[PDB]
């Protein structure tokens, strides 16, 4: 939910809605908060789901570190998520 | 938010209107010998449209508990604290206390509670302490204290504490009960058609400090009592001073729930 | 259930929040020893049953001891701490209905919390009380009350000290006339604004009774006031 019902909205949105046309510049204005906004959850989610995975008892874990790279990798593919967001909002406004 | 840090949430309460999902909510740390040397508090109202940097912030003078909101209605919020002092907010304002309820002689104790009353046109309060002395509050215009009993058990220890009141469901003529923490829920009326000695119930049977009670809605009148760690439910009848539905006795002592 | 009530007692094992966890889980296992005994594994149950019972009784004892050590000492320095033990005696109180001169300066100190919210609303008035108010503070004698005061910061002298804090109140009801004396400096038709402007002097002149050379300074601050709004 947290980190696939926010990207998976973000590529749902329409930034473009129906001289006056200056109005869509006042449109654009707000739906750009709006993505912002979820982007920085998201942001946040991720973050925390590191959190979750280490901050945890295990007794079989106090002489074996977690690794890194690896997290960067999940980090890596929240990253790629995004941009699969904003490269599918951009098209289906071009369309 | 990351200010949401070293602070409890000891509350959240919810907006009242159907569809806006605000909710308002209340942080705070009681066992003050470790009240925080840092952050005064200020309670937040965030949304779920968006999980926003909180709409509007309330700030008080001291630590917020149990701010209850005002009812149906997307103007005006309740507050507790520490001290005794309610409070009051609107909307358009991001600012400390709209109409601080001041100090007057008695209540100088905390507060776990603004509970409404149905004061129609308008709007009412009152409070409950661990001195007793449950204190009604004005209406609309505020600074008085409208029906200031400093109520009394009948065998005078009139140190009788409360949380968390429940009222009517059916049309709300002041009767109700009061969450006595010593481990006997009282109840009252306010109307004394008796002299002003009218506090009926002790349920006594109950476990240690309370902290549950609800009344139970959608069709009847049979109240909750989650408080300890039992998690009962009792009835209002003066030949059933006792549970109908018990259940579990539990591990990791209860708080709360409804 | 035992072992339930022996597992959450040993593992977690206002001050008295203890008292209140061995009594509440004590009363809470009397009713079960009361319940069964209205003979085989009543002989191990009546192990666990006594030492358990008995040695939380040991500690509800001992936490009397040490925190009437506590309450004893607190009051010693006393002569934060104070809401801690009024609280503190408040509750074992509750529970010991369920010393004698402690609870008489505990009286005195409620009574006397009276006047310990009138402390407050000294030390407000030495918060909120100036360039207007350094020809008064300059011409005042206020430092012969605080310095009855300072002597006072280190019986009846409390209560002596509570009509000093009221002669001194009427001294921030003086510092108050000046505040409001500043504010309402602050504050063809030419004849109009011309007459306005002198109804306002003269009323700070007239409220007002070194001291003449600072009225005539707050005086050129207002007529420097009047030419930066009137030449608008």
């Amino acid at each position: 939910n947290r980190v696939d019902s926010n990207l998976g909205a973000i590529s749902s949105t329409l930034l473009v809605e129906l001289e006056g046309f200056v109005e869509q510049n006042r449109f654009q204005k707000k739906q750009a908060e709006l993505l912002a906004i979820r982007n920085e959850e998201v942001r946040r989610a991720i973050e925390d789901l590191y959190t979750l995975v280490r901050n945890y008892p295990r007794e079989n874990t106090e002489d074996v570190l977690d690794e890194k790279e690896v997290s960067l990798l999940v980090r890596h593919y929240s990253k790629n998520m995004y941009n699969a967001i904003m490269q599918c909002t951009l098209n289906s406004l071009q369309a | 938010d990351p200010n949401n840090i070293k602070r409890s949430a000891s509350y959240v309460n919810w907006h009242p209107d159907g569809s806006v999902p605000k909710v308002v909510v209340a942080y705070s740390i009681l066992q003050f010998q470790q009240q925080p040397a840092g952050m005064p508090l200020s309670s937040y109202i965030w949304d779920v449209n968006n999980p926003n940097t909180p709409e509007y912030e309330m700030v008080p003078t001291s630590q917020i508990c149990c701010a209850k909101f005002n009812l149906k209605d997307n103007n005006l919020v309740g507050a507790g604290q520490y001290n005794g002092q309610l409070a009051y907010f609107d909307v358009r304002k991001g600012n400390g206390p709209v109409e601080a309820t001041p100090i007057d002689i008695s209540h100088r104790d905390p507060i776990y509670d603004f509970a409404w009353l149905q004061s129609k046109t308008g709007t009412e309060c009152m409070t409950v302490s661990t001195d007793g002395n449950v204190l009604w509050w004005d209406l609309r215009k505020m600074n008085e204290c409208v029906e200031n009993m400093p109520l009394k058990e009948k065998n005078s220890e009139t140190t009788v504490g409360g949380v968390c009141l429940e009222y009517d469901t059916n049309a709300g003529p002041t009767n109700f009960m009061v969450g006595t923490e010593q481990g006997q829920i009282f109840s009252c009326n306010r109307k004394a058609k008796n002299p002003v000695d009218r506090v009926k119930y002790v349920l006594s049977g109950h476990h240690g400090p309370i902290y549950g009670l609800r009344r139970n809605p959608f069709n009847s009148k049979y109240f909750l009592s989650i408080g300890d760690w039992t998690a009962r439910v009792w009835v209002e009848d003066t030949a059933v001073k006792t549970p109908i539905l018990t259940t579990k006795y539990h591990p990791t002592y209860l708080t709360g729930g409804t | 259930d035992l072992k339930d009530v022996a597992d959450l007692f040993h593992q977690y094992k206002p001050y008295s929040g203890a008292a209140y966890w061995v009594r509440g889980l004590m009363e809470r296992i009397k009713d079960p020893m009361d319940r069964l005994l209205t003979s085989e594994l009543f002989r191990e149950i009546q192990r666990t049953y006594d030492h358990l019972w008995e040695e939380m009784t040991e500690y509800r004892t001992r936490a009397v001891d040490a925190w009437c050590a506590q309450v004893a000492a607190t009051s010693d320095e006393k002569l934060p701490a104070l809401v801690r033990l009024l609280r503190e005696t408040k509750y074992f109180l509750l529970l010991e209905t369920s010393s004698a001169k402690d609870l008489f300066a505990s009286a005195d100190t409620f009574r006397q919390q009276i006047s310990a919210l009138d402390l407050i609303c000294s030390i407000y008035n030495k918060v909120q009380r100036l360039a207007v108010e350094k020809p008064l503070v300059q011409q005042k004698l206020d430092a012969v009350e605080q310095a009855l005061n300072r002597g006072l910061a280190e019986i009846d002298t409390y209560i002596k000290e509570c009509m000093e804090l009221v002669k001194d109140v009427d001294l921030v009801l003086n510092t108050i006339k000046d505040n409001v004396k500043a504010t309402q400096g602050i504050l063809f038709d030419e004849l109009n604004d011309a007459f306005n402007q002198l109804i306002q002097q003269r009323h700070s002149e007239i409220r007002d009774a070194k001291g003449a050379a600072s009225w005539r300074a707050y005086v050129d601050y207002f007529s420097n006031i009047v030419i930066d709004g009137f030449s608008a």
